[PDB]
């Protein structure tokens, strides 16, 4: 087919560019918040309020 | 044309 | 065939071994979370191997080359894939917990294994254990049990991967040239 | 005329904000270069 | 007899293990499966 | 189209994209679970343009280097303790010279 | 004959592509909602600043509600300026058991 191939390629390109933009934004969120294995660095949201460390 | 990766 | 039968037998043996190890984990002390005892993954592997033995009996008995046979061969394949995934996940969990437990000093209390990780400043995580006979007995054999169990799921996952790979190689590796 | 020594009251110093420019430039240049290479690849094998 | 001290350092490690690890292992499985399939897939000529 | 090697490259590309998307979704779920996310704000910590807000207690370890503590309009600030309440001051040398102390009885 | 994606496989491939696109769009919407709610910007979280040496630096009007100092937490003034406690038309009442010190009006 000569018309569906263009649509498939364009959809693949759009899907991948959207995925890359989302990945960059998520990486920025991770970096700017000092995220680590334990959690949000020193802050720790708890069921009654906050708990600084 | 058996299709797979 | 013979090779799938051997793979299923190894799967059942390893599943029964890991389930026995998980039952022993649970019986030693209720100090450990459900995630740290992978006996659920062992049961999943066990039912995988049960389906495999039934498959390799029925294939050698009757109805060898019909469409529905393949229709649940695909079920066997995907089930083995999920078994491999759960085995690798159990390996990862056990590795993380062993890494946490291998670099800390512990002391005994009157009724629990209260102790803390090495800390730069006097506040840090604290762990206590149910009904500790001795902090130098449970901790000292728990690492050995963890290592043996790690080896068990590593071999089980490798066997599962080979079982998944063999049938796919049977289908999508050889192409017929003559007619 | 001294009561306590308390060598623990250390106020935070004049700590300026950490330069986000360098890391932002890195994490914006990496996807920008990836997208440029992708556009070149799309031109190459879509027009040939 | 009522002692109370709070050196507890709480940390959200359960959520990380329950969330990130399964997807990481799934991605690794998918990648190795794809690589194996690409290396395989008609490397053998079934003569006759 | 998509006859030969193009198919075996497109399939691999799709698989890689799916794996990356799964990892990204896991990261997003991890963020949503570490921060107790609600449409209004993180947990009970409501966030608006003017500033933050809380609803409940807020434990604090280590010192607190505030600039100017204030009090609510509708309520009176009520500092409290069990042993004593000590207010200190320091000279140019960082030494305590004058201090008030709300003690047990005097 | 013909080679490539011919029959039902083409429909399955197009369905998988559409589903992946839908999932990617949903993930993007979730991330955008996070960015809008927490006001993440190029300068940081716009309300806090997680420093490398474990020090949060709030930069907006903060309503902590009830504060519960626990250990090594002594409310202190900033670096070498002052420590002003103000009550907006409400008394400031210290306390220790029965002993009091109340700065009311007049
Ligand atoms: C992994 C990369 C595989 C190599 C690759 O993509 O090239 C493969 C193709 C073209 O090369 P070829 O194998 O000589 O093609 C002969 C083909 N049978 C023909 O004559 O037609 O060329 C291409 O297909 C190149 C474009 C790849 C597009 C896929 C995106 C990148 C995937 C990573
Ligand atoms: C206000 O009350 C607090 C707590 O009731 C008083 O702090 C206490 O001060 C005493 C006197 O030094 C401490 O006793 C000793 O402290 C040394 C410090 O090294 C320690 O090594 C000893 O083992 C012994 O504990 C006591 O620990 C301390 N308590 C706390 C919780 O810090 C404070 O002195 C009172 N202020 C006034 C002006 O009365
Ligand atoms: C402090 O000053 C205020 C303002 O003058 C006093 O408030 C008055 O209280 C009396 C009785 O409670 C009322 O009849 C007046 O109407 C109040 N004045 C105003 C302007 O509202 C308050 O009583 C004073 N505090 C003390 C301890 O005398
Ligand atoms: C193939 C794809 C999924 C790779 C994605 C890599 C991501 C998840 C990794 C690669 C580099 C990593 C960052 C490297 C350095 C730091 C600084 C540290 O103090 C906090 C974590 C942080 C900010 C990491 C967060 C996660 C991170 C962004
Ligand atoms: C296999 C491919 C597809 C993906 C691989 C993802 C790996 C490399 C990434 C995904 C998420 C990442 C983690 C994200 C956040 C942190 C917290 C940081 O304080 C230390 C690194 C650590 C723990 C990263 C380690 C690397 C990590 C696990
Ligand atoms: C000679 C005998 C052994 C041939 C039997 C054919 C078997 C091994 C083949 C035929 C069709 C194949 C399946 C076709 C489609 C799917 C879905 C895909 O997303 C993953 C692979 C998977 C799950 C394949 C697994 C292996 C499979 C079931
Ligand atoms: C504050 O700390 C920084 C550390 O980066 C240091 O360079 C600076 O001199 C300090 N300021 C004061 C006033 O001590």
């Amino acid at each position: 087919y000569g018309w569906r191939k263009r649509c498939l390629y364009f959809f693949v390109l759009l899907l991948m560019i959207l995925i890359l933009v989302n990945l960059a934004m998520t990486i920025w969120i991770l970096k700017v918040m000092n995220f680590t294995i334990d959690g949000m660095g020193n802050l720790r949201i708890t069921e009654k309020g906050l708990k600084l460390e | 044309a058996l299709p797979k990766m | 065939c013979r090779f799938p039968l051997l793979l299923a037998l190894l799967q059942l043996a390893l599943g029964i071994a890991v389930t026995v190890l998980g039952f022993l984990m649970a019986s030693i002390s209720p100090s450990l979370l459900v995630r740290d005892t992978p006996f659920w993954a062992g049961s999943i592997v066990c039912v995988v191997a049960y389906l495999g033995l039934f498959m390799l009996c029925v294939s050698y008995q009757v109805d060898e080359r019909t469409c529905v046979q393949f229709s649940m061969k695909v079920f066997y394949f995907l089930l083995s894939a999920l078994g491999l995934m759960v085995c690798m996940l159990a390996v990862a969990f056990a590795a993380h917990h062993y890494s946490l437990l291998a670099q800390f000093t512990c002391e005994t209390s009157l009724d629990s294994c209260q102790c803390k990780l090495p800390s730069s400043e006097p506040l840090s995580r604290a762990f206590v254990y149910r009904d500790v006979t001795d902090c130098t007995s449970v901790t000292g054999t728990f690492k050995l049990f963890l290592i043996i169990q790690m080896v068990l799921n590593l071999v089980c996952g490798l066997v599962c991967l080979l079982a998944c790979f063999v049938m796919w190689k049977h289908r999508y590796q050889v192409f017929y040239v003559g007619v | 005329g001294i009561l306590e020594h308390d060598p623990f009251f250390c106020p935070p110093t004049e700590a300026t904000d950490r330069d986000f420019l360098t890391d932002a430039l890195v994490t914006l240049l990496v996807p920008l270069l990836v997208a440029l290479l992708l556009t070149l690849l799309l031109a190459y094998i879509m027009c040939f | 007899e009522v002692p109370d001290r709070d050196p507890e350092k709480s940390s959200e490690d359960d959520v990380y293990l329950h969330t990130v690890i399964p997807a990481v292992v799934v991605a690794a499985i998918l990648l190795i499966a794809g690589i194996i399939a690409m290396i395989c897939y008609r490397k053998k000529r079934k003569g006759k | 189209g998509i006859y030969g090697w193009r198919k075996r490259c497109l399939y691999l590309f799709v698989l890689l994209l799916l794996a990356i998307l799964v990892v990204n979704l896991a990261l997003t779920i991890w963020i949503l679970k570490v921060m107790w996310f609600s449409p209004i704000g993180m947990g009970h910590l409501h966030v608006t343009a003017d500033g933050l807000r809380l609803e409940g207690e807020s434990e604090f370890l280590f010192p607190l280097y505030a600039k100017e503590i204030r009090s609510r309009v509708d309520s009176s600030l009520l500092l409290q303790s069990t042993q004593n309440v000590t207010v200190s001051a320091r000279n140019s040398e960082g030494e305590v010279t004058g201090r008030v102390k709300v003690g047990a009885q005097m | 004959h013909k080679t490539g994606l011919r029959g039902r496989k083409g429909n399955l491939a197009i369905c998988v592509i559409v589903l992946l696109f839908i999932l990617a769009v949903i993930n993007l919407l979730i991330t955008l909602v996070i960015w809008a709610v927490i006001r993440i910007g190029p300068n940081g979280c716009d309300s806090m600043e997680f420093h490398e040496s474990g020090l949060l630096r709030f930069k907006q009007v903060s309503d902590m509600g009830v504060i519960h100092p626990l250990y090594k937490s002594t409310v202190g003034g900033r670096r070498n300026e002052n420590l002003v406690i103000t009550g907006n038309n409400q008394p400031i009442v210290f306390q220790q058991g029965t002993t009091k010190l109340s700065v009311e009006k007049n």
